[PDB]
């Protein structure tokens, strides 16, 4: 169905530029939250969340 | 007509940008012009929003590029954005240089492309000098005492000179603000010159890779160069972002973190490493003011350069002697900036006055003798007689 | 131009500052160290000058403190001759600041100045 | 010049934080402030490092708050013009020990010791030049140096002389957490604390930098598909020559 | 407005060139290609048909210039040892 | 810059002499075999700026089979050049294909431009 | 290069006016004429001329607006004088 496909969303260019727009806006919220749970996660044990729970036990 | 065409700017943007008929064979290596406007963009930018935050005063220029470090909202992002992108800057200057050298883009139509250009280079090596001296570490100081120590050679006014670039005695409080001052002007003189680089570009239309004539085979610049410089235009992107977010201090010395002492003397006064060439030219030479008139002809001797290629075939595609001696030319511009990174010491010094000598033979003696060589060459391998 | 007082500076003593962005100091020389300083044959002088014309009060030794092979701060009364000892490359200097061993090509360089009465103005 | 008067160059040490992927250990950095605080704060200053900075970092803010009523600043002046001390706050900064240089000189042998606020990338070798400082003083120093008095040996220090003598022997600061204080392990916990008042970014710069270093190579494999996609007419043209007829 | 003067380049449809005949162009619809054709193959065949080409010209200076900075590094580590201070003294004094 | 007629008269010194013909004109078979104009079809009077009023005066009295056959190498050798390939070694310009066509047109026109210059620049025996 | 927009002005030879014929233009040349002649008679009746000419529109509505600034900074002068109060605080309150 790549007629439907492109009629969809490639045939307008105003319903392409919004698609690419909202597809732009979940990729910044979902990404920079992957980003940063793989860094804090990546680094586990050395954040200040970590160094506050041992203080804290 | 097309509004585009019709239109008093846009024929303007069309006619430089749009239509802009470039030829069809060049290469990535003509991406580097480009790159050096979205350089300038990045620098002028940057400086501006750093600008807002600056206190040029001899007490607060160390206290306040420290204040955007720690203070201000991404001013780390800004502050080595402008650092590592001046580095940037001349590392893709020196391959627009280079390749003009290589293709021969400086011969008859283009020279006063070429002395534009020059032009150019000349305000952005004192660009970086001012905006280098407006950090006042310890490199600064020093780099402003040396360089600007350098003008009293001169036996007539010397000394008036440089009391005058001083403001004072010494480097000081003036002589920051006067940095600083001039460090904000000087790039929108280098934008209006790169505006008069573009009309000299304009009027006779790029060169190519084999020096042949381009106007037979013609693309508009618009969807095929436009993305052709969009992926370089993302790779300078990529290694400046590696640069600034990942080793931002690789390209700086480290003694710009201590703040500028006047009574101190770091034991090795060194610039900016994209004028050590330039410094060790000036060092080779055992005289303040022959030394300081040889910087300033190794960097206004490629202004004799259209002059002296004597050949008859532009650019070194098809030239195997000229091929060899400018990549001689590049790593001896290598060694020069190495040299001068040393210290003043037994064969360094050696070292440093044959690499000059080489610097200046190139254009002046290597280039006519070779392109000569390479005409009779030329001839008597295809004339039967 | 600055001003000195040479009042509360005792016989036998350094005093450095700051002037025009570079090191000065004055000592109230001991008649020892002026004969010492008059009693050196210029033949040991790589750069020979004497007492007379490098200070103009004997009893009042003022000169820059800047090394003259790269610009270093030679240590206060420090080195082998008496003098000022720049650590930076190991030059020495009398107590008259001449050049006889390092790599310095000429003796710390006297400013202009001139007196009046127990005070001093360098500029 | 001479291997003496560049000094020893230092090795490369397996810092916690070398690394793209790194943070730093930031109860190394809690040590590191004790170390700085027990030692390092009867000679050095921190004028840079505000007291607010090391919320979130090693310390909490109630945490904070009781050093930074420790110290004593100065206030807005009285009714009367009087001078008038105030205890510190967190807007405040770390106080040096010293009022000014002439008595920091006089009371370091003539030496200034230097604020330690930048000197991690104020020093070539940066966190490496740090630890090897701090840990390799010689109890001896080698035949033949001639050493001025007051001064100690050290062969990281570009001379071989420093002013700053050996500070650091076993066991001199309790720790908190109960980590066993020996002479290496408060120089690597102050060359963090150190390295974190030089960087205080640092965590962020690498989280941003991957998140950039990811969003431009994705871009440049994407323009690199764009532009021989656009390029593909052109690329793949065909030109013959027939001869035309002469006239 | 005023002319301009003798240019080596026109624009579209007065470049200014031969007179072309008999050269005939033929080119397809990019979105009826492949792009990233062939490059594995040009990526490891014309790659390196290039770098057979154009490599002597960039390596034997290179090779020349770190010969000469390592053989100067090296000499620079001699004299300023302990081994060589009877040379040093010699160059330079 | 450096006149046609300047490299026709050292070329020709050197082939009408028996030992620099015999040393040089190898060391030039080489040179032009590496240069390697030949592999993307051009031969070297295709390779001369043409932005001079020499060279434009000698474009202009070229034949139109030249011309036209000279417009086919240029615009063939920027698409080599352009696809980063070369051509197929049946279309490389042979050796003896390798003709100078364009020579005696710019050395009459350079011939015709000397002397009209030094007839500008005479001085009449009085 | 390429042509712009439909304009209405041409340059030096196709300025975009209509066809002259007929038109005679006479000029002697200004070294051989008195400069600063007529600048006494045109001084003092031509400035009138054109004085006398030009001067209600720019006197009318300047005299009106002057009239009503200085009606009402009288007004307001009165206002916050001891002599007006009872008025000010009515047409304030
Ligand atoms: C190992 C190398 C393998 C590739 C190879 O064979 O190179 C041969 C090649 C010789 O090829 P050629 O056909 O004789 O001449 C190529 C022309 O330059 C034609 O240039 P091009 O259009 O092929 O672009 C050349 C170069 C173009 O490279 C650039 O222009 C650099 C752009 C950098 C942008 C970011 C700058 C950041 C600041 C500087 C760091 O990019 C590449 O080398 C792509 C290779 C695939 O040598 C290189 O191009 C090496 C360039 C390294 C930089
Ligand atoms: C504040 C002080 C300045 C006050 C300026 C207020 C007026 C603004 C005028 C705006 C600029 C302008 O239009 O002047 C051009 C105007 C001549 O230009 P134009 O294009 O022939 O006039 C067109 C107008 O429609 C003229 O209409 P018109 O032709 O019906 O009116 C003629 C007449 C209007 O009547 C008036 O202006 C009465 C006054 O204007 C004149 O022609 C007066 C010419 C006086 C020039 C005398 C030349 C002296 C050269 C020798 C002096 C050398 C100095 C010593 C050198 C030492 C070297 C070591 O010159 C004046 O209006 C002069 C204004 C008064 C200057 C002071 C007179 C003192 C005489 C001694
Ligand atoms: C004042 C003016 C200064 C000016 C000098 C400033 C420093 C130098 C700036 C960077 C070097 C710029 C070189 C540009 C020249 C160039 O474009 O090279 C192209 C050549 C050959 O390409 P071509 O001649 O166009 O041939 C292609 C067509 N054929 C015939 C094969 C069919 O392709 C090659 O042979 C490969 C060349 C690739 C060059 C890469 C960089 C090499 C040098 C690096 C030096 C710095 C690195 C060490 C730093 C510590
Ligand atoms: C990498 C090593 C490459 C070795 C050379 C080679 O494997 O030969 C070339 C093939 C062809 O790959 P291609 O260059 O895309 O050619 C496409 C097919 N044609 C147009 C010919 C019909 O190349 C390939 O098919 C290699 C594809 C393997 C992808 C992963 C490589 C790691
Ligand atoms: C009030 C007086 C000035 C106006 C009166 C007047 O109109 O006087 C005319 C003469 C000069 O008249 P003019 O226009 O400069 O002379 C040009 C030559 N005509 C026309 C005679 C052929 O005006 C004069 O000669 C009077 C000169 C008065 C100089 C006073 C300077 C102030
Ligand atoms: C924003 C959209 C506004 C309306 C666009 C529109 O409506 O486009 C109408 C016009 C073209 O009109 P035309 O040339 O077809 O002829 C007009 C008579 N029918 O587009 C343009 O301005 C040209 C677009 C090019 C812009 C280039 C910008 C580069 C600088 C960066
Ligand atoms: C601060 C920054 C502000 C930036 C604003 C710049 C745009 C100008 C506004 C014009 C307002 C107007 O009135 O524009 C209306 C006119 C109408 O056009 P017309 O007369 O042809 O048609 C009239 C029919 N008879 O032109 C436009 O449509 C302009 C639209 C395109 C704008 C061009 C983009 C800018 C390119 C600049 C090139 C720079 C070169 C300078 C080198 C130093
Ligand atoms: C005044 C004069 C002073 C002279 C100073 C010295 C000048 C030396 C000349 C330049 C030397 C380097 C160029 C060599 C040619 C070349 O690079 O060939 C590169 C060649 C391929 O080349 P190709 O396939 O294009 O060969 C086209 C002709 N068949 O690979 C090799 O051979 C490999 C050699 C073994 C490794
Ligand atoms: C008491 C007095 C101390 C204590 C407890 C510490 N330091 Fe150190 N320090 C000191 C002086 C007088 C000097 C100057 C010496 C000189 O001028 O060479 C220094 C020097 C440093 C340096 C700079 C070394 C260099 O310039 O190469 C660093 C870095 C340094 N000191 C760090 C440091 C650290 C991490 C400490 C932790 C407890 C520390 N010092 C203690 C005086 C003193
Ligand atoms: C031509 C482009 C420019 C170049 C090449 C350039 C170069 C430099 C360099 C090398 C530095 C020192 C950076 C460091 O080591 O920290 C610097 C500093 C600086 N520049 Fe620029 N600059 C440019 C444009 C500008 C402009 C236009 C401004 C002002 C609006 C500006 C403002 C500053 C400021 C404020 C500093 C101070 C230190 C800092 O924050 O980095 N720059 N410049
Ligand atoms: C701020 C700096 C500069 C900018 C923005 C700039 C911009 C450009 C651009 C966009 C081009 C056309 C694209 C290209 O050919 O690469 C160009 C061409 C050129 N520039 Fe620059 N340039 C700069 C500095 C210089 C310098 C320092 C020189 C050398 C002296 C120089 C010499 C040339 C030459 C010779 C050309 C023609 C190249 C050719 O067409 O073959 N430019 N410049
Ligand atoms: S600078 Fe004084 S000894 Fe070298």
């Amino acid at each position: 169905s790549f007629s439907s496909l492109y009629k969809t969303f490639f045939k307008r260019n105003a319903v392409f530029v919004g698609t690419i727009f909202a597809g732009a806006f979940v990729f910044q919220t979902v990404f920079d939250t992957a980003i940063t749970s793989w860094y804090e996660n990546h680094n586990k044990g050395k954040l200040w969340k970590d160094v506050k729970a041992r203080i804290a036990a | 007509m097309a509004f585009r065409k019709s239109n008093v700017y846009l024929s303007l943007v069309n006619s430089y940008i749009i239509d802009s008929p470039q030829p069809s064979s060049i290469n990535y290596w003509w991406n580097m012009g480009s790159l050096l406007g979205l350089c300038l963009v990045i620098q002028i930018v940057t400086g501006i929003f750093m600008a807002m935050h600056y206190s040029s005063n001899i007490e607060l220029a160390f206290s306040s590029v420290e204040h955007i470090m720690r203070d201000v909202h991404n001013g780390y992002i800004l502050r080595y954005l402008h650092a590592n992108g001046a580095s940037f800057f001349f590392m893709v200057m020196f391959m627009h240089m280079a390749k003009g050298l290589y293709y021969g883009s400086y011969r008859s139509p283009r020279v006063t492309l070429w002395n534009v250009g020059v032009i150019i280079f000349i305000l952005t090596i004192a660009t970086a000098f001012l905006g280098y001296c407006c950090v006042y570490g310890q490199m600064s100081h020093w780099g402003a005492t040396v360089i600007t120590n350098l003008f009293s050679a001169i036996p007539f006014v010397g000394n008036d000179i440089v009391s005058w670039l001083w403001g004072g005695f010494s480097v000081s409080n003036p002589t920051i603000q006067r940095f600083f001052a001039l460090h904000y002007l000087v790039p929108f003189i280098i934008a209006a010159m790169v505006i008069m680089h573009l009309m000299a570009l304009h009027i006779h239309g790029s060169s190519n890779p084999l020096g042949i004539t381009g106007n037979l085979d013609r693309i508009p610049m618009h969807s095929y160069f436009i993305f052709k410089d969009l992926v370089t235009v993302f790779l300078f992107m990529l290694i400046l972002a590696l640069f600034v977010f990942y080793s931002p201090n690789t390209l700086g010395h480290p003694d710009n973190y201590i703040p500028g002492n006047p009574l101190v003397t770091p034991a090795s006064i060194v610039p900016e490493w994209y004028l050590l060439p330039f410094y060790a030219i000036l060092r080779s030479i055992p005289d303040k003011l022959l030394g300081v008139i040889t910087m300033f002809a190794a960097i206004l001797v490629l202004l004799v350069l259209p002059f002296t290629d004597r050949s008859v075939v532009r650019g070194n595609t098809f030239k195997v002697l000229s091929k060899f001696f400018f990549f001689i030319f590049v790593f001896n511009f290598v060694l020069l900036g190495q040299i001068g990174a040393c210290h003043v010491e037994v064969p360094y010094v050696l070292m440093g006055q044959i690499a000059t000598f080489i610097y200046f033979a190139y254009f002046l003696i290597i280039v006519p003798v070779i392109s000569t060589i390479e005409n009779v060459l030329f001839y008597i391998g295809r004339v039967n007689k | 131009k600055v001003e000195v007082n040479l009042a509360a500076i005792p016989l036998g003593k350094n005093v450095v500052v700051k002037w025009q962005g570079k090191p000065v100091f004055i000592r109230h020389r001991t008649p020892h160290e002026i004969q010492e300083a008059n009693s050196v044959d210029m033949s040991a002088l790589k750069d020979p000058q004497t007492d007379a014309d490098r200070v103009k009060d004997p009893q009042w030794l003022i000169m820059l403190g800047i090394c003259t092979h790269l610009g270093c701060v030679p240590i206060g009364e420090a080195g082998d001759f008496g003098g000022w000892f720049c650590p930076c490359h190991g030059s020495h200097y009398d107590i008259s600041g001449r050049i006889r061993k390092g790599p310095a090509p000429l003796n710390l360089e006297i400013p202009a100045y001139e007196f009046d009465g127990d005070k001093v103005i360098v500029g | 010049m001479t291997a003496a008067e560049h000094g020893l160059h230092a090795p490369a040490y397996a810092w916690s934080h070398n690394g793209p992927f790194e943070t730093f250990d930031h109860a190394s950095i809690r040590r590191g402030y004790q170390v700085y605080r027990e030692v390092c704060a009867a000679c050095h200053s921190l004028d840079r490092v505000a007291w607010r900075t090391l919320v979130g970092v090693s310390h909490t803010n109630e945490e904070v708050r009781n050093m930074a009523e420790e110290f004593e600043y100065d206030d807005e002046p009285d009714e009367q013009g009087n001078p008038k001390k105030r205890p510190g706050k967190l807007s405040d900064y770390i106080p040096g020990p010293y009022p000014n240089e002439q008595a920091a000189r006089a009371a370091n042998q003539g030496a200034l010791p230097p604020d330690l606020s930048l000197i991690v990338k104020a020093r070539h070798g940066g966190c490496d030049y740090i630890f090897s400082l701090l840990t390799g003083y010689p109890d001896e120093p080698p035949a033949g140096v001639a050493l001025p008095p007051g001064s100690n040996y050290n062969p990281y220090f570009p001379g071989g002389s420093i002013a700053m003598a050996r500070v650091l022997f076993d066991d001199m600061v309790e720790y908190e957490d109960g980590t066993p204080a020996t002479t290496s392990q408060m120089a690597k916990d102050v060359t963090t604390f150190l390295n974190w008042c030089a960087e205080p970014e640092h965590d962020e710069r690498k989280r941003l930098g991957l998140k950039t270093v990811i969003i431009l190579s994705s871009l440049y494999l994407l323009s690199i598909w764009v532009k021989k996609f656009k390029w593909a007419g052109i690329k793949t043209r065909k030109f013959v020559f027939n001869p035309p007829k002469p006239r | 407005g005023p002319p301009s003067g003798k240019t080596y380049m026109g624009w579209w449809g007065h470049m200014g060139g031969p007179k072309q005949k008999g050269i005939t162009s033929y080119a397809v619809s990019p979105y009826a290609q492949k792009p990233l054709q062939g490059i594995f193959h040009n990526a490891v065949f014309n790659s390196f048909r290039r770098f057979k080409s154009q490599f002597l010209y960039v390596l034997i200076p290179a090779g020349i210039y770190w010969y000469w900075w390592k053989n100067g590094n090296e000499y620079n580590e001699f004299l300023y040892s302990k081994a060589g201070r009877e040379e040093l003294e010699r160059v330079n004094v | 810059p450096q006149s046609f007629t300047s490299i026709a008269r050292i070329g020709d010194y050197i082939l009408k002499s028996p030992v620099l013909s015999k040393l040089c004109v190898p060391v030039a078979n080489q040179f032009i075999n590496l240069a390697g104009y030949k592999k993307l079809g051009l031969k070297f009077d295709d390779l001369i700026a043409e932005e001079n009023p020499i060279m434009q005066t000698a474009l202009r009295r070229l034949p139109e089979d030249e011309s036209y056959a000279r417009a086919y190498r240029i615009i063939r050798a920027h698409q080599t050049e352009l696809t980063h390939h070369l051509l197929p070694r049946n279309e490389w310009i042979k050796a003896q294909e390798d003709v100078p066509y364009l020579l005696p047109y710019i050395l009459e026109a350079e011939a015709a431009a000397k002397e009209k210059d030094e007839l500008d620049n005479i001085e009449v025996s009085k």
